[PDB]
RNA sequence: AUAAUAGUAAAGAUGAAAUAAAUAAUUAUAAGACUAAUAUAUGUGAAAAUAUUAAUUAAAUAUUAACUGACAUUGAGGGAUUAAAACUAGAGUAGCGAAACGGAUUCGAUACCCGUGUAGUUCUAGUAGUAAACUAUGAAUACAAUUAUUUAUAUAUAUAUAUAUAAAUAAUAAAUGAAAAUGAAAGUAUUCCACCUGAAGAGUACGUUAGCAAUAAUGAAACUCAAAACAAUAGACGG
């Protein structure tokens, strides 16, 4: 059985929500309700099978290449992504419930701001945030996820997913919406991706992708509607990126010590 | 059916009802009902 | 399998099911508790306890037990 | 050559499910090894419940349990029960004495 | 072989006794499946922890 | 094909067995021993099949 | 219903002469075909050219080809290993 | 094998060694075994009830308990031959455990042969943790399968909502079909929706089968050719 | 109690099966329950059976008959391949349809006696559906029934003279009708084969409802294309259709007009090549087989 | 075996040989004996025995119902049946085959092999009551731990299996045993009968009884000796 993880300072979260982003009702929808909804569906889908003993991140990797397990993949991807989003927007990862700590001033580290300049042609963090808000509004028509990811070449770049798209495995990033029209450049990217997946010799037709997320923003209606409303998702993404917990985001960047 | 059977090759039910005044006490009963 | 029954074990059997004999776990628990107390006693007394098992795969359990 | 002996190719029936192993030589050999006349029971009068002794005047049925020369087949070959083998052999011997077999 | 040597040497023995196994050959039989590694390792684990508690109680009485 | 008929009706064996007379007791002994060897071979093949099946499954 | 025949206890379980599949030599079959080809179309007939070319290559270095002409049966090893387990003997 | 005596009396044989002086030092196990005596009866024990179905073992129905006529129309006035045979053996033979659910399980998989193709894991997690409310078929912790139907049927007959087992079984079967149809659609739609957002898959199930069949059909091609050439040479003879 | 727990154990959940593990006849559906073990348990030869499975086994799927035997082995085969046949059918997205247009067996429909007008056809099917019954147990259906039916003589000797006396005095053509109905009316309360073992619908192969369209980035899919293999190079003898091997099922392939020339060229090795097919329809027969009809889509 | 037919010059036998219009082939006729497969003597029968077919007569199984109310077990003496050989009469006599006479083999060959082949082997009516007539194991009853495999009866059903209770056979626990082994007895017990008391002499002598007869039953002692026998062990040896 997959159970909803306990969050630090949960009593505060159920009373005052997440300050500057979500209210108490908004956080109950995104985490206490939706995370319960996802975990229960995952348990029903995976109970009695070998996947029941694996964590959601491992389930999505195991099932990423199986077309008829997409339902399990979607549930595992959503569960992992939601706790990636709830973790970097959380007031404090440490449990100051008995310490009553009200001073958590987290700021981008030097390694993060050095990789931002290197990967974005000298752009500042503030400018990159504006590009992230723009990318979300023009690339994610409906539900999806906004990620700041790091690849095998030490370069930070921006990835957007439609519905439950994993950042780890490029064949399942779901960054192109094929319901609408696509340019020849987008079709080239899809055609090149298909060729890479066909070069793999494995009988499971799986490739190696070492991309890892650094920041996760939930773009689903379960996270913003109640507090911002239809059409105000760009005001929601702005608040999230301005109130990130950088103790978690800094720890996601590999240092090598 | 027993006594009230239509088979050409009947069983002992028919012969028993005859000697027991049943095939006759039912024929009259049916006819009396028809009356 | 009931075909391989050593009838000297009759008193431990709970019944037969699907062509095998089902061991009475109520007795297994009582015997296990008694055996466990003996191991605890010998260990607490400083005795040498040897764990013998020669079926494939048992080594890991045997090594940690020792 | 565009031809293969029937003994070297398996013809998968229609409506049946198959595995990749069904195209191998192991399947061919396995089908030969486990090839028994198990469908005889449904076509074997003497394995149905009839009394073989009622067929003593029907040489055509009895001739299915004798060799080309008229030698009664051993129970190992007929697969009958002891009683039916015993009754069938009596029927054949009686049929021979009457002048029909 | 080991069981008979234990008898000859007056060494008490514990063993898992399956339905085809002779109970009287051991001092303390444990009726149970001896063919599954899970069943064996479950019973062995319980006996091993029981020994550990005895060892910890002996090392504790020495300290105090 | 003709030779196969002879062997499946035991014609050559019967002809040879009819050359000399054998006492009824000796005939009965030979019939008993032959049946035992036939049945013994069937039991042997059954055990070899179990061996091969057990070997295939890794026993 | 098919009669099972159970053996008595035996001192051993062994096949006297285990059967082995001896694959036919590729060079010998090539020679057997060429010889037949000459029997029908005639000796040195242009129809058997390919046969002659193949035979020469098969036999160029070794007249019977370079083959792993070694095969042994293991039935007796397994039969002796598993007999005590599978014979169904009653307990002592 | 004979009931052994020397394995359970190690304490008494050791005590004779110590009392005589043949063994100078008390063994470490000696005190432990003395406090925890071995069981040494090794007896066969009778049993008077089948634990599975509660059937009583060892009860003889006397003729006084059968006053009415039987199915043949005859009264029973004397014990029959079976009643006069001692039945001690039945007291000692391990009872055959039976369950009504076993009959339904065989029925379910005879009616739905392809449910067998859904892999089942026999390895248990913890039987003691199962907190199931069989008012509904779905349960957190276990898959939806034939057993879900059987347990639902038993709950219906146990709550007396239905009287006949067949009616309860049919009711459970339809609940099972509804849940199976919702899952077959969630999987089809999830695949369709993913492809519409640019999901790519290396090998499909159909493709996996084709590749495996090719590997087998390639070895089969070689052997066929080889065995169609040995025949030609052997037949030439 | 231990007995209660045992009845609900995972081993108890598997229905007793002694069907041959090595069957060489015609296979139409799964015969054995596939058992699966997780990778962690496989590393320890643990499958939840009585004994450890030999380490030689690398598959995670098996089928078994007996937990233990007199030969001190488990009777099992390390295969689980009927699951891939079902999943490949699911990938072909062809719903199973009734060629007779019968009601959907998976829906609780309100049926009426339209087909119950054959009361004499099926009431006697109980004694006449004895194709493979013993010569004396089937004969026990003659005396055992005769007594049961003969116990209702008084009831039918009064009802018939009280509800249809004219027929008893005119003709038995209608009396026979009242007899067939009487027994059925007095048998519906009874339980004769109250449990029906016949396969219900698809048998679990597919729970897909017909009607749904397959959306794709290139538009709605109108024809399903599936790779396959032609088994024979000559149409099935006596049949106007060849045989193909598509997704673990043997289908009947109908060609547009002509047979591609690769047939004659390849010959008996035609199965060595993969062709593209279109699955027209899929039906289910009473034997529990799937009647898949295909069409050899050829590049044009 | 005889006859016919065409057709021939060798045939037959053996380790190799030799002794006594054919052999082979196709027809026709006659005679006696025997009973291929199935088949396991499975089974049946007191044993001896019993397997080509049919018929008549006699006997034989399981369960249930009713009935009798210990009427049972065993069985000295006695009675009956009893393979093959043998005998007394009358038939039969193909094949086989003591003996006899021949042919070979051999140093010799009163043998083994070959030929001619009488009694006998067959039937009917009798005599006789003997066999390694053996499971070398008297009959009956109560009882004791398992498995496998068949068979039988019964029960159930979601109809073909499943569940029961007996019998048989196989392998065993325990037990017993000099051991080999026995295994439901060669175990645990009870009841009745037969029989044994070192080897050899001897199943002989004498007598008696029975039989047409051969013989069968019953059945010793003296003298002499310290032997004699069984199971198992390790060797040696084996055409
Ligand atoms: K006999
Ligand atoms: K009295
Ligand atoms: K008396
Ligand atoms: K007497
Ligand atoms: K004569
Ligand atoms: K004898
Ligand atoms: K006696
Ligand atoms: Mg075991
Ligand atoms: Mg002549
Ligand atoms: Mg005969
Ligand atoms: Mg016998
Ligand atoms: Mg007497
Ligand atoms: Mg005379
Ligand atoms: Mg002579
Ligand atoms: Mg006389
Ligand atoms: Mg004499
Ligand atoms: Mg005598
Ligand atoms: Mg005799
Ligand atoms: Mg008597
Ligand atoms: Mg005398
Ligand atoms: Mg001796």
């Amino acid at each position: 059985i997959h159970v909803v993880p306990k969050l630090p300072n949960s009593k505060a979260l159920l009373q005052n929500g997440v300050p500057n982003i979500l209210s108490s009702s908004g956080f109950k929808t995104v985490w206490f309700d939706y995370q319960r909804y996802l975990c229960d569906k995952l348990t029903l889908a995976t109970a009695g099978q070998s996947l029941e003993s694996y964590y959601p991140f491992h389930i999505l990797l195991k099932t990423a290449g199986n077309p008829l397990q997409s339902n399990i993949f979607n549930l595992a991807s959503s569960i992992h992504n939601n706790h990636l989003f709830v973790e970097n927007i959380l007031p404090s990862a440490v449990e100051h419930g008995t310490n009553s700590n009200a001073v958590v001033k987290t700021e981008p580290s030097r390694l993060f701001l050095s990789k931002i300049k290197d990967s974005f042609n000298g752009s500042d963090w503030e400018v990159v945030k504006e590009e992230m808000i723009y990318r979300a509004e023009n690339e994610v028509l409906g539900q999806g996820w906004l990620f700041l990811v790091e690849n095998n070449e030490k370069k930070l770049f921006i990835l957007t997913s439609n519905n439950n798209g994993t950042p780890y495995y490029f064949p399942r990033n779901q960054s192109f919406d094929l319901n609408s029209a696509i340019s020849i450049d987008e079709f080239a990217t899809l055609k090149q991706m298909k060729e890479l997946i066909g070069k793999s010799t494995k009988l499971n037709g799986k490739v190696q992708d070492w991309t890892m997320p650094i920041i996760c923003v939930n773009l689903w209606d379960h996270a913003y509607l109640h507090d911002y409303g239809v059409g105000n998702r760009s005001k929601y993404v702005k608040n999230v990126l301005d109130n990130l917990n950088w103790s978690v985001v800094n720890n996601r960047i590999f240092s090598g010590i | 059916m027993g006594s009230l059977s239509n088979e050409k090759f009947f069983d002992i039910s028919l012969v028993d009802s005859y000697l027991n005044k049943d095939l006759k006490n039912i024929s009259n009963k049916i006819d009396s009902k028809l009356n | 399998s009931t075909s391989l029954w050593r009838s000297s074990t009759q008193s431990y059997i709970y019944g037969e099911y699907k062509g095998i004999h089902i061991i009475d776990l109520n007795q297994t628990l009582s015997y296990l508790k008694r055996a466990a107390k003996v191991v605890e006693g010998v260990s607490e007394s400083g005795g040498i306890i040897l764990f013998l098992g020669t079926r494939q795969g048992q080594k890991r359990g045997l090594e940690e037990a020792a | 050559t565009k031809k293969i002996d029937q003994s070297l190719s398996k013809k998968l029936p229609k409506g049946t499910i198959y595995d990749p192993f069904d195209f191998s030589m192991g399947r061919i050999h396995l089908d030969r090894k486990y090839q028994a006349n198990k469908n005889s029971n449904r076509n074997d009068i003497m394995k149905s419940g009839a009394n073989p002794l009622e067929f003593y005047a029907r040489p055509r049925i009895l001739s299915r349990y004798v060799t080309s020369t008229g030698r009664i087949q051993h129970r190992d070959i007929t697969g009958l029960s002891a009683k039916n083998q015993r009754r069938l052999s009596k029927a054949i011997r009686r049929c021979q004495a009457i002048g029909l077999m | 072989n080991a069981l008979l040597e234990a008898i000859k040497s007056r060494v008490p023995t514990i063993a898992i006794i399956d339905t085809d196994s002779e109970p009287s050959l051991v001092t303390y039989p444990i009726p149970g499946n001896d063919d599954s590694l899970r069943s064996v390792n479950f019973l062995l684990g319980v006996l091993a922890r029981a020994g550990q508690r005895g060892l910890q109680n002996r090392l504790a009485r020495n300290n105090e | 094909r003709l030779n196969r008929i002879m062997f499946e009706n035991n014609i050559p064996g019967d002809k040879r067995s009819q050359r000399f007379y054998m006492k009824p007791g000796k005939v009965a002994e030979l019939k008993r021993s032959q049946r035992h060897r036939k049945e013994f071979m069937m039991g042997f093949k059954r055990l070899i099949e179990i061996v091969k099946d057990a070997k295939r499954k890794g026993y | 219903k098919p009669p099972v025949y159970r053996l008595p206890p035996l001192p051993r379980l062994k096949v006297k002469k285990p059967i082995i599949r001896q694959e036919a030599n590729k060079c010998l079959v090539l020679m057997s075909n060429l010889l037949q080809c000459w029997s029908s179309y005639g000796h040195m007939s242009p129809k058997c050219a390919g046969l002659v070319t193949e035979l020469k290559s098969c036999t160029s270095e070794s007249a019977l080809g370079k083959r792993n002409n070694v095969q042994k049966s293991n039935i007796n090893y397994h039969a002796a290993r598993l007999y005590d387990r599978i014979n169904g003997k009653p307990h002592d | 094998m004979k009931i052994q005596t020397n394995a359970v009396n190690v304490l008494q044989r050791t005590s004779a060694y110590l009392k005589s002086g043949l063994l100078k030092e008390t063994p470490a196990w000696y005190n432990v075994v003395a406090s925890i005596p071995p069981s040494t009866k090794f007896t066969r024990e009778p049993r008077f009830k089948n634990p599975s179905n509660g059937h009583i073992i060892g009860k003889l129905v006397d003729v006084t308990e059968q006053p009415h006529a039987n199915n043949k129309g005859l009264y029973k006035t004397r014990p029959n031959s079976s009643d006069k045979r001692v039945g001690v053996k039945r007291l000692y033979r391990p009872p055959k455990l039976t369950y009504v659910e076993d009959r339904l399980r065989s029925l379910f998989y005879k009616q739905h042969p392809w449910e067998l193709s859904r892999p089942k894991i026999l390895v248990e997690n913890e039987i003691g943790d199962e907190n199931y409310d069989w008012s509904h078929m779905l349960q957190i912790g276990r898959p939806l399968d034939g057993e879900s139907v059987i347990q639902r049927t038993m709950y219906l007959i146990k709550t007396k909502q239905y009287g006949d087992m067949v009616e309860a079984y049919d009711h459970a079967r339809y609940e099972f079909y509804a849940l199976r149809m919702q899952e077959e659609t969630e999987q089809q739609v999830a695949l369709e929706e993913a492809e519409m957002f640019g999901s790519l898959f290396g090998v499909s199930a159909i493709e996996h089968g084709i590749q495996k069949e090719q590997e087998v059909l390639d070895v089969w091609e070689k052997k066929v050719v080889e065995e169609t050439e040995l025949m030609a040479a052997r037949t030439s003879n | 109690t231990l007995a209660e727990l045992l009845g609900r154990s995972r081993i108890a959940q598997v229905a007793n099966n002694h069907k041959p593990l090595t069957y060489t006849g015609k296979k139409f559906h799964p015969t054995h329950q596939i058992i699966e073990t997780k990778p962690s348990t496989l590393y320890r030869q643990e499958w939840g059976l009585k004994s450890a499975i030999p380490s030689k086994i690398k598959s995670r799927y098996l089928v078994y008959n007996d937990l233990d035997t007199l030969e001190r082995i488990t009777t099992f085969e390390p295969r689980g391949g009927t699951q891939w046949n079902r999943l490949r059918f699911q990938e072909m997205g062809v719903p199973i349809v009734s060629n007779i247009g019968r009601q959907n067996p998976f829906f609780k429909y309100i049926s009426r006696p339209e087909d119950e007008s054959h009361a004499k056809l099926s009431l006697f099917k109980e004694m006449k559906g004895d194709t493979d019954i013993s010569p004396a147990a089937m004969k026990k259906r003659l005396k055992k029934i005769t007594a049961l039916i003969r116990s209702f003589q008084d009831e039918f000797k009064e009802w018939l003279v009280e509800n249809h006396p004219d027929e008893l005095k005119l003709n038995s053509n209608k009396l026979e009708d009242y007899v067939v109905k009487f027994l059925n009316k007095k048998l519906e309360t009874k339980t004769n084969k109250k449990f029906n073992t016949e396969i219900i619908g698809t048998g679990g192969l597919s729970y897909s409802l017909p009607g749904k369209l397959k959306n794709s980035p290139n538009g709605v899919i109108q024809r399903t294309v599936v790779p396959g293999r032609i088994l024979n190079v000559v149409k099935e003898n006596n049949d106007n259709k060849w045989l193909a091997a598509i997704g673990g099922f043997v289908a009947d392939v109908v060609f547009f007009q002509s047979p591609p020339s690769s047939f004659n060229s390849m010959g008996d090795f035609i199965r060595m090549k993969t062709f593209l097919f279109e699955i027209l329809e899929a039906s289910m027969e009473k034997n529990g087989s799937v009647s898949m009809h295909a069409r050899l889509l050829e590049p044009q």
